[PDB]
């Protein structure tokens, strides 16, 4: 997502760095997206949906 | 895009829309306090830049903001009264709403 | 007495005695301390491990308690 | 008197055919109603009148637990014979002076 | 009449009505982690609806969810489809077989689409019994 | 057609009813609306991902297990074995486990 | 008394007999009786525990599913059996090798 960097890196761009695996990195992404959606760390983040 | 007057307004609770009819105009005689929505106006929203954090939030929650911008008329703060009359003028050629 | 109100679960007793006592549906300590030794021996499988724990907990069978249960 | 409901009237800044005075005058006349309630603390009063002539407090449908001190206290004027007025009056009991802001602030229902 | 899923098998139904006698934290300890992520998520919407006993009720939905789709391979879509599905379901129910035109104004969907919707939920409303 | 359904949202629909029959059985106000919003949370929670749902009564064991310990009265070890079709080893195991469980409850 | 009750013996005869009549076997009652004697001699006095939980029934339930498995029919065999695909994947792979040696010793 390009946090704290001049640009974001696409799936190909991040593949050449760690692993050329597409589905693997995509499912680690989905892992993070659920882990953020749990109502144990999402309580504060839920207050920003109004904006 | 042309602006539209409607009761369909993004990210607004139905409580604020209770005093609007299906056409988006407050009923005559409705007591209204400061900050309420007298008439719901929607303007088309231009392309918006998405920063990394807000797009992360969009990915997390999945909601998408459509081509809509809230520019409805609100009662100025600290003013409370009752709507005694509403008047609608419309251009010739454009179709009139059921309230009109 | 702070023990008559506590259930049978506070004995840490053997599995054989635990199975034997609950066959008659005992729930509090007071009804154990109410019955004497000459009727509880009819239940199969017990006579060698109640007196020691009762003495360790400062209780003994055969004594009489009124207003029981106090609900 | 604390709450008045009139058929065919949306706000207090309108008028009705056949009524000589305005709705504001009706409410100000209602403000000076001397009513005594024995049993309960909240009473709904009903007023129905049709014809030509002054409307007084005696025309309220009297209740067993409501006492009207002034039955000759005029409340409205009708000028058309076909004109009819139906009104529901709500009376609570309290002390002191209560403006119209505190009651709406306290009660949250629509 | 108690006409529904737990009607077919009261045994599961009575188990659902037996969780009240077991408090939550010990019972969730024996449960797989995944349903623990479900229950709090189901809880999260519940307090937003201001319904009583969020912990108690949320358990009841979780067990029933596991009851049916236990043994079944289940897929989930996401996005605009969900309220499309939600709109489809309301259309099917509002559809009394006499207000199709009313729905044609309520949902404003092409005539072949309405039949597809009507047909599709009909299959969904046949396999349950 | 089955492959067409493979990505079909039909599963979503199947679920509102799954929620309905327990909510209607538990008798809460307004089944349909509660269950649809109830589903939307799952959709956002679980959008586009592999999920193992505990299958084939595994949860129902825990509830079958709790009632059985309640009806274990010390000498009916045969009775609840017929009525659950279970076996001596199963009965003994569940018994000891729930016994420890309650002992942790009565004891501090 | 049940733990020391000679009642099970007779229960074995009819369970045997109702199967023999199902298999269209002659003299099923007398055949089942001498079978019950055969069980009594071997099993007499031995602590002999047998598998529960449909242990033979599943292994046979396993077999005919593998017969119906065509490499595409995963889902319908799921519905017909109430078994979830995960275990079906494993059992089918096992039955794969099992019938593999059956077809190719």
């Amino acid at each position: 997502f390009g946090i704290d960097m001049n640009t974001d890196y696409t799936l190909e761009e991040v593949g050449k760095q760690f692993d050329v695996t597409r589905e693997r990195i995509r499912q680690i992404e989905a892992k993070a997206l659920r882990k953020l959606r749990h109502p144990s760390r999402s309580e504060v983040l839920r207050s920003f949906l109004d904006d | 895009g042309p602006e539209e007057i409607t009761a369909d307004i993004p990210n607004v609770g139905e409580a604020a829309l209770s005093k609007l009819d299906e056409s988006g105009i407050v009923y005559i005689g409705a007591e209204v306090t400061g900050g309420d929505i007298l008439v719901g106006k929607v303007t088309p929203k231009g392309e918006t830049q998405l920063t990394p954090e807000e797009k992360l939030l969009r990915a997390i929650f999945g909601e998408k903001a459509s081509d809509v911008k809230d520019s409805s008329l609100r009662v100025p703060n600290g003013v409370s009264g009752t709507v005694i009359d509403v008047q609608v003028f419309t251009r010739d050629g454009v179709e009139k709403d059921k309230r009109a | 007495d702070p023990i008559l109100l506590r259930p049978v679960d506070d004995l840490e007793l053997t599995v054989r005695s635990a199975n034997c006592l609950k066959a008659e549906a005992i729930h509090y300590i007071g009804d154990l301390v109410q019955r004497t030794e000459v009727e509880l021996l009819k239940t199969p499988n017990s006579l060698t491990e109640i007196k020691d724990v009762l003495a360790s907990r400062g209780l003994s069978l055969g004594m009489r308690l009124e207003n029981w249960p106090p609900a | 008197v604390t709450e008045v409901e009139i058929d065919g009237v949306l706000h207090e800044y309108s008028t009705k055919e056949g009524v000589q005075e305005d709705i504001l005058e009706i409410l100000l006349n209602l403000k000076g109603l001397a009513v005594r309630v024995q049993g309960k603390d909240e009473v709904i009063l009903t007023l129905n009148k049709s014809g030509i002539g002054p409307v007084t407090a005696a025309d309220i449908t009297h209740d067993g637990d409501v006492e009207i001190v002034k039955p000759q206290h005029v409340i409205c004027h009708l000028t058309d014979e076909n004109a009819s007025i139906s009104m529901r009056i709500k009376v609570q009991r309290g002390r002191g002076y209560v403006p119209a802001s505190t009651r709406i602030h306290s009660e949250e229902d629509e | 009449m108690q006409h529904d899923l737990f009607e077919h098998d009261p045994a599961i139904r009575q188990l659902i009505g037996h969780i009240d006698n077991i408090p939550a934290p010990e019972l969730e300890s024996r449960w797989p982690r995944s349903v623990v992520d479900l229950i709090d998520v189901l809880e999260n919407e519940l307090k937003r609806q201001n319904v009583s006993n969020p912990r108690e009720l949320a358990r009841k939905q979780a067990v029933a969810l596991s009851c049916f789709l236990g043994g079944r391979q289940f897929y989930i879509p996401c996005g605009d489809t969900i309220l499309t599905a939600l709109r489809d379901d309301l259309l099917y129910c509002q559809f009394n077989g006499r207000n199709m035109e009313e729905l044609r104004r309520q949902y404003r969907l092409s005539q072949p689409q309405i039949y597809q919707i009507i047909a599709r939920q009909r299959k969904l409303h046949t396999r349950r019994h």
